[PDB]
């Protein structure tokens, strides 16, 4: 990995995300999305599924 | 760690958030196969695995299933039916050094 | 299976013609789309031409319109490159790109080993 | 080798039942708008049969 | 006379570990004390579907034998999202050692 | 510019002791393994010795072991090579080797000058 060299031999940070679902509970969540509730109006509501 | 070492780290019970990893734009290859890209947020999973490690760069198409290489072949292998995402950055900044 | 490799290139003055072959064996070169790619040392890579068979047959960045030409021969089935015109900027690894699918939804980009390519003004 | 049959690859939504579709513009897989420009985020959605 | 961790004999070895939680901090006092019982600790573990449910409840009781004859509900506590698999259990106690 | 240089050596009667240095300038020490080879006058080549930064320290011919041993310094950049009772059989030329890997999984192996051992009996 030397200053001179290429791009293709320039060094590159890799990491790989593998998901894996199984007869168990699902840990890692993504973010929620959020929206600002709105009071006394016929609206459709999603509170924790 | 080296790529023959690289290092496996599990995730799990946390809030993982992907739209400032996808919307980062710092990282040069950015590749998931099996998943949405833009679900990855709206998705809970069991268990993750971080897989870190470094290569070259005409190397890092070879992190994806099916690719064949040194890499591939000795270091690590990826399913044919592998579901996860595949994410490079260059690190010259960082992994400069004299000679 | 696919194999590309590139001839030419090399170092010129600017304003003047040089010619890139793609010699691809394996498959024809009709198919749905062929593109030309340039990487410099110390930037990301970014799409420079394109070459498709269907609808508009040539795509160019918009800063290079009318100074770069592509075409193709299907009788040796070679792609050919020919750059007029050329900037000091333009000094980078050229490679021609190709498309292909696999039977597991698995897409492979393949390129040639790429030819270098420097303007001096 | 014949590539000369092509299928769409990515699209915004579903087809419709019998709908035809034969745009060949670039689909913005990312936030950058392609305006007819591949690049990363951006590619052609056809791809030719092997 | 203060009492301090000095033994923990509960495992020689934590191999692979893939959950930890810590609950609120305190400090319990430690010392050995004599008399009649005085705290009721009452807690329900459940082990369904990948989830460890942990129902507690804390009564003061003003007694020398039996159960108080009053009524209690026992509230929820934790959830474990672990899924590990369980037939048997067993009771930690902290022994004591003086001169 | 990678340069390597081999400094030591000589005739010496038996019993004696050596200690042979190799400096190499462009590129550190500390990488996967440098290589120590041995060529007698009208005899064949063969693999003496090798020292490692993973894995296993050093390995050793079959011949050489328990009677030579061998340190690295990346500070100053060198490897010092002693040897400690030597023998007759090991009057030979010493050649100091380090591998590279190219573009195209070609390996180039930068080959040392080497230094004269004899030893009298
Ligand atoms: C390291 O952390 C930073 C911030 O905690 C991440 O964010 C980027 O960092 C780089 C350089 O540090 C900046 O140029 C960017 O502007 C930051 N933001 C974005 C959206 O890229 C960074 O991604 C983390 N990783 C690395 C490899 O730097
Ligand atoms: C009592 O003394 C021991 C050692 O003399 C010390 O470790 C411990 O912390 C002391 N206890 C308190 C409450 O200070
Ligand atoms: C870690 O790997 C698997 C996953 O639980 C298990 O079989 C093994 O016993 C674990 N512990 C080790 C390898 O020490
Ligand atoms: C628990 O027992 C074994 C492992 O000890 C496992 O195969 C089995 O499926 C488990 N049973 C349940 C009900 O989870």
């Amino acid at each position: 990995f030397q200053p001179t060299n290429g791009v293709g031999y320039q060094p590159y940070r890799v990491v790989v995300l593998s998901f894996e679902l199984l007869h168990a509970p699902a840990t890692v969540c993504g973010p929620k999305k959020s929206t600002n509730l709105v009071k006394n109006k016929c609206v459709n509501f999603n509170f924790n599924g | 760690a080296s790529v023959y070492a690289w290092n496996r780290k599990r995730i799990s019970n946390c809030v993982a958030d992907y739209s400032v990893l996808y919307n980062s734009a710092s990282f040069s290859t950015f590749k998931c196969y099996g998943v949405s890209p833009t679900k990855l947020n709206d998705l809970c999973f069991t268990n993750v695995y971080a897989d870190s490690f470094v290569i070259r760069g005409d190397e890092v198409r070879q992190i994806a299933p099916g690719q064949t290489g040194k890499i591939a072949d000795y270091n690590y292998k990826l399913p044919d039916d592998f579901t996860g995402c595949v994410i490079a950055w260059n690190s010259n900044n960082l992994d400069s050094k004299v000679g | 299976q696919v194999q590309l490799v590139e001839s030419g290139g090399g170092l010129v003055q600017a304003g003047g013609s040089l010619r890139l072959s793609c010699a691809a064996s394996g498959f024809p070169v009709y198919r749905d789309r062929m593109a030309w790619y340039r990487q410099a040392p110390g930037k990301e890579r970014e799409w420079v031409a394109a070459i498709y068979s269907a609808g508009q047959q040539t795509r160019y960045a918009d800063s290079v319109k009318g100074r770069f030409t592509i075409s193709r021969d299907n009788a040796k089935n070679t792609v050919y490159l020919q750059m007029n015109s050329l900037k000091p900027e333009d000094t980078a690894v050229y490679y021609c790109n190709v498309k292909d699918v696999g039977h597991h939804y698995e897409y492979y980009d393949y390129w040639g080993q790429g030819t270098q390519v420097t303007v001096s003004a | 080798g014949n590539y000369n049959y092509l299928y769409r690859l990515f699209r915004k939504s579903n087809l419709k039942p019998f709908e035809r579709d034969i745009s060949t513009e670039i689909y913005q897989a990312g936030s950058t708008p392609c305006n007819g420009v591949e690049g990363f985020n951006c590619y052609f959605p056809l791809q030719s049969y092997g | 006379k203060s009492w301090m961790e000095s033994e923990f004999r509960v495992y020689s070895s934590a191999n692979n570990c893939t959950f930890e939680y810590v609950s609120q901090p305190f400090l319990m006092d430690l010392e050995g004390k004599q008399g009649n019982f005085k705290n009721l600790r009452e807690f329900v573990f459940k082990n369904i579907d990948g989830y460890f449910k942990i129902y507690s409840k804390h009564t003061p009781i003003n007694l020398v034998r039996d159960l108080p004859q009053g009524f209690s509900a026992l509230e929820p506590l934790v959830d474990l999202p672990i899924g590990i698999n369980i037939t048997r259990f067993q009771t930690l106690l902290a022994l004591h050692r003086s001169y």
